[PDB]
C-alpha cells in the first residue's frame, strides 16, 4: 500500500502566507484523512457539494492542496459568495466549488513576543481577483490623479504586516488554514479510497 | 477621482498603523502599573514618545482633505478630529515651559506634607494622617488645624504658576479659533449637520441652570437636618441659622457628606445592613465575588468573560517586595484583551466596585467593532452611569436575599428605606451643588471676567450663596485652595459627574419601566430580564459612531436632560424631611460667621 504525502503539508513550520499561498498537486496515492487527528484532532471540518462518508468510495483524477495563515475573523471569508480583503484581493473562491475547508489553532507555534512580522498580506489593489488567482507584484499603488514617484501623499505600499502575540485574543491569533479541491479529466484516475 | 476615495484609504492605512504602536505602548503602561522598576519608566517613556511621534507625522496630512467636500458623516467625524492642531501652534519655548509647569505642579501635589508647628519633628501625610483625621477625629480645633495649616502650606505655592497656566490656555485656545479654553471643554457636547439633533456649547450653561433650580428645594431640607443635627453634635459652635463650618463636612474640600451617617441616622437602634460578618463567616474569596458579579450580567443575556480575563488580570495584593498602585481601573489594550487592576479585598464596597468595573469592561467590549476613532463612549458620563447602575440594582435587599447571604428572618420596614435614602442622599445630593459651583467658577475665571484681585473673594461669595457654607478663618490673595484638589491641579473636568448623576437615574427608570416593575422605585431589580438588557445592547454599540441624544432617546425616548427620575426617587425622604423641619428654620444667613462673633 502506498499512502499520500498528507503528512508533509500538516507538519510543516513555514505555511505558505496568504499573499504567496502555495499549490501542491497530488496524485497517485491512497488519501487517508486518519493521520489528521494526529496533527489536530479538534478540527474546523467542513465540506461543500460533498458529505465526508460519500468521499470514501470515490475516486479523482488530481487533488490540488492550499495553504495559508489568517485571523481567526477573517476565517468566515473563506467560502462561496462572500467578500472582504481577504476574499478580493488574496484568494477568491468560484461560486460553485466542491471541496472541505480545515482550520486548526496555531498561536503557540506561530506566535511570539515582540511580534512575528514574517506574514504579510494585500490590501490595496485596482481590481479584484478571479476565481483561483495569484499576483506577486510590489509595484506601489497610486490613489490620486498624480503620477508615482515613490513612497508619499496617495503613494502607499501594497503591502502590511500582521504582528501576532501570543497574548492576543483568538479573534486575533492565527489560524492555519488548508483547502482542497477534486478535480475530474478524461484521464485514467489515479486516487481512490481503501478497502 | 474623488477626494472621498484617498480618505477612506488614508483612514483604512492609519488604523492598522496606529493599533500596534498602541498595544505596545498599552502593555508598557500595565507592565508599569503592575510592577514598579526603574527600566519599566524608561520603557513606557520610550513607547509613549514613539506614540507622540506617530500621531504627530500622522497629523499635518490629512490637511489634504477639506471637510466641505466631504459627505458622509462617518469619515467627516474621523477626519475632523486628525486636523486639531493641538498645542503644535505655540512655539517651543512656550510649550517646554508649560509642561514643566505642569510637572512642578503635579510634583508640589504629590509630595506635599504637613509639620506640627511646635514639634517640627512630628510631620505627617495627607493621604495617611489627613484623610483618617478629618474622617474618625472629633475636636474642633485640631479638625481646624488640619484644614488651615494644610492649605497654607500647599496652595500658596501654586499660585504663580496657576496664572501663567491659564495665560498659556487661553492663548492656545485662541489659536485654535476658540473663544477660550472653557469654550473647547465644552466641545464635547457639540453637535452640527443633523437636523433635529442639532446642540450647541451656549445652550449647556442654560440648561445647566434651568435644571439647577428644581434641586433646590430637596437641598434646603437636608441642610436644615444636618444642621439641626450639628447644633446637637457641636453646641457652642454651630449658629441656628448660620452657614456650617468647612472643616465639620468629614473631609478636607466639603465633596461628599457620607461620613456623617454616624450623627444623623435618624434611627440609630435599628440594625444596619452590612454582610461582612456572613462573607467572613462564609469564607468567600476574589473568585467568588466576580464571578457572582459576572452571574449578574450572564442573568440578563450579555456575553461572558473571556479566558485571558483571568489569566492576566491582578485580584489580589501580591503583599511581597513588589509594589502597585492600588486603584480600580479598567484597562483596555485592543486586539480582544481586556484586564482589570484592583487591590480586591473582602468587603461589600468591594463588591459593588467590582460590579462598576465589570460594567465598566461590557460597554468597552460592547463598541469593540467600531473604527479605532470611534472606539470610544458617546458622552462621557455614559460609562459611569452604566456603572453606577448596577451598583444601585445589586444593592437592593431583594438581590443579597436571593443570594443567600442574607437571612429571611429580616424583615423591611419604613425606618429601614428612610436610612437607606438618606444614606443614599447624603452620597449623591451633596456634590450636585460643590461641582456646580465649582465648574461655573472656573468658566467664569477662564473667560477673563474676575480681574486677579477678586477670585477667592468670589469663591467664599459663590460658596455662600449657593453651597451656603463659610470659611473659619479668613483668607487673602496669597492663599489659592482651588488649587488645593487633584482635579483642578491635574487638568480635569467636573461637569461629567452632573452629567452621569442625571443620566443614571433616568436609565434605571426607563430599565424598570421595560421590565413592568411594580411599588417604589428604590426597589427594581433588573435580573432575569432580557428585555431590557436587548434594549440596552441595542445602544452600547453605537458608541462614537451617532450623536449621544439620538441614543437617550431610543433609550429613554427624550433628547434634553430631565430632573424628574430623580424627585421621584427620593420623594420619600422629601416628604419625611418636612414632618421633622416643621419645628425647624429654613435657609441660611450670609453674614454670619465663625470669627465674627
Amino acid at each position: 500500500t502506498n499512502l499520500c504525502p498528507f503528512h508533509e503539508v500538516f507538519n510543516a513550520t513555514r505555511f505558505a502566507s496568504v499573499y504567496a499561498w502555495n499549490r501542491t498537486r497530488i496524485s497517485n496515492c491512497v488519501a487517508d484523512y486518519s493521520v489528521l487527528y494526529n496533527f489536530a484532532p479538534f478540527f474546523a471540518f467542513k465540506c461543500y457539494g460533498v458529505s465526508p462518508t460519500k468521499l470514501n468510495d470515490l475516486c479523482f483524477t488530481n487533488v490540488y492542496a492550499d495553504s495559508f495563515v489568517i485571523k481567526g475573523n477573517e476565517v468566515s471569508q473563506i467560502a462561496p459568495g462572500q467578500t472582504g480583503n481577504i476574499a478580493d484581493y488574496n484568494y477568491k473562491l468560484p461560486d460553485d466549488f466542491t471541496g472541505c475547508v480545515i482550520a486548526w489553532n496555531s498561536n503557540k507555534l506561530d506566535s511570539k513576543h515582540s511580534g512575528n512580522y514574517d506574514y504579510w498580506y494585500r490590501l490595496f489593489r485596482k481590481s479584484k481577483l478571479k476565481p483561483f488567482e495569484r499576483d506577486i507584484s510590489t509595484e506601489i499603488y497610486q490613489a490620486g490623479n498624480k503620477p508615482c514617484k515613490g513612497k508619499g501623499p496617495n503613494c502607499y505600499f501594497p503591502l502590511q504586516s500582521y504582528g501576532f502575540r501570543p497574548t492576543y485574543g483568538v479573534g486575533h491569533q492565527p489560524y492555519r488554514v488548508v483547502v482542497l479541491s477534486f478535480e475530474l479529466l478524461h484521464a485514467p484516475a489515479t486516487v481512490c479510497g481503501p478497502k | 477621482s474623488t477626494i472621498e476615495e484617498q480618505a477612506k484609504t488614508f483612514l483604512d492605512k492609519f488604523n492598522h498603523e496606529a493599533e500596534d504602536l498602541f498595544y505596545q505602548s498599552s502593555l508598557a503602561s500595565w507592565n508599569y502599573n503592575t510592577n514598579i522598576t526603574e527600566e519599566n519608566v524608561q520603557n513606557m517613556n520610550n513607547a509613549g514618545d514613539k506614540w507622540s511621534a506617530f500621531l504627530k507625522e500622522q497629523s499635518t496630512l490629512a490637511q489634504m482633505y477639506p471637510l466641505q467636500e466631504i459627505q458622509n458623516l462617518t469619515v467627516k467625524l474621523q477626519l475632523q478630529a486628525l486636523q486639531q492642531n493641538g498645542s503644535s501652534v505655540l512655539s517651543e519655548d512656550k510649550s517646554k515651559r508649560l509642561n514643566t509647569i505642569l510637572n512642578t505642579m503635579s510634583t508640589i501635589y504629590s509630595t506635599g506634607k504637613v509639620c506640627n508647628p511646635d514639634n517640627p519633628q512630628e510631620c505627617l501625610l495627607l493621604e495617611p494622617g489627613l484623610n483618617e483625621i478629618m474622617a474618625n477625629s472629633l475636636d474642633y480645633n485640631e479638625r481646624l488645624w488640619a484644614w488651615e495649616s494644610w492649605r497654607s502650606e500647599v496652595g500658596k505655592q501654586l499660585r504663580p504658576l496657576y496664572e501663567e497656566y491659564v495665560v498659556l490656555k487661553n492663548e492656545m485656545a485662541r489659536a485654535n479659533h476658540y473663544e477660550d479654553y472653557g469654550d473647547y471643554w465644552r466641545g464635547d457636547y457639540e453637535v452640527n449637520g443633523v437636523d433635529g439633533y442639532d446642540y450647541s456649547r451656549g445652550q449647556l450653561i442654560e440648561d445647566v441652570e434651568h435644571t439647577f433650580e428644581e434641586i433646590k428645594p430637596l437641598y434646603e431640607h437636608l441642610h436644615a437636618y444636618v444642621r439641626a443635627k450639628l447644633m446637637n453634635a457641636y453646641p457652642s459652635y454651630i449658629s441656628p441659622i448660620g452657614c456650617l463650618p468647612a472643616h465639620l463636612l468629614g473631609d478636607m474640600w466639603g465633596r461628599f457628606w457620607t461620613n456623617l451617617y454616624s450623627l444623623t441616622v435618624p434611627f440609630g437602634q435599628k440594625p444596619n445592613i452590612d454582610v461582612t460578618d456572613a462573607m467572613v463567616d462564609q469564607a468567600w474569596d476574589a473568585q467568588r465575588i466576580f464571578k457572582e458579579a459576572e452571574k449578574f450580567f450572564v442573568s440578563v443575556g450579555l456575553p461572558n468573560m473571556t479566558q485571558g480575563f483571568w489569566e492576566n488580570s491582578m485580584l489580589t495584593d501580591p503583599g511581597n517586595v513588589q509594589k502597585a498602585v492600588c486603584h480600580p481601573t479598567a484597562w483596555d489594550l485592543g486586539k480582544g484583551d481586556f484586564r482589570i487592576l484592583m487591590c480586591t479585598k473582602v468587603t461589600m464596597d468591594d463588591f459593588l466596585t467590582a460590579h462598576h468595573e465589570m460594567g465598566h469592561i461590557q460597554y468597552d467590549m460592547a463598541y469593540a467593532a467600531q473604527p479605532f476613532l470611534l472606539r470610544n463612549g458617546a458622552n462621557e458620563g455614559f460609562h459611569e452611569a452604566v456603572g453606577e447602575i448596577m451598583s444601585l440594582s445589586a444593592a437592593t435587599p431583594k438581590h443579597l436575599k436571593s443570594i443567600g447571604l442574607l437571612s429571611p428572618d429580616f424583615q423591611e420596614d419604613n425606618e429601614t428605606e428612610i436610612n437607606f435614602l438618606l444614606k443614599q442622599a447624603l452620597t449623591i445630593v451633596g456634590t450636585l451643588p460643590f461641582t456646580y459651583m465649582l465648574e461655573k467658577w472656573r468658566w467664569m475665571v477662564f473667560k477673563g471676567e474676575i480681574p486677579k484681585d477678586q477670585w477667592m473673594k468670589k469663591w467664599w461669595e459663590m460658596k455662600r450663596e449657593i453651597v451656603g457654607v463659610v470659611e473659619p478663618v479668613p483668607h487673602d490673595e496669597t492663599y489659592c485652595d482651588p488649587a488645593s484638589l487633584f482635579h483642578v491641579s491635574n487638568d480635569y473636568s467636573f461637569i461629567r459627574y452632573y452629567t452621569r448623576t442625571l443620566y443614571q437615574f433616568q436609565f434605571q427608570e426607563a430599565l424598570c419601566q421595560a421590565a413592568k416593575h411594580e411599588g417604589p422605585l428604590h426597589k427594581c431589580d433588573i435580573s432575569n430580564s432580557t428585555e431590557a438588557g436587548q434594549k440596552l445592547f441595542n445602544m452600547l454599540r453605537l458608541g462614537k459612531s451617532e450623536p449621544w441624544t439620538l441614543a437617550l432617546e431610543n433609550v429613554v425616548g427624550a433628547k434634553n436632560m430631565n430632573v424628574r427620575p430623580l424627585l421621584n426617587y427620593f420623594e420619600p425622604l422629601f416628604t419625611w424631611l418636612k414632618d421633622q423641619n416643621k419645628n425647624s428654620f429654613v435657609g441660611w444667613s450670609t453674614d454670619w460667621s465663625p470669627y465674627a462673633d
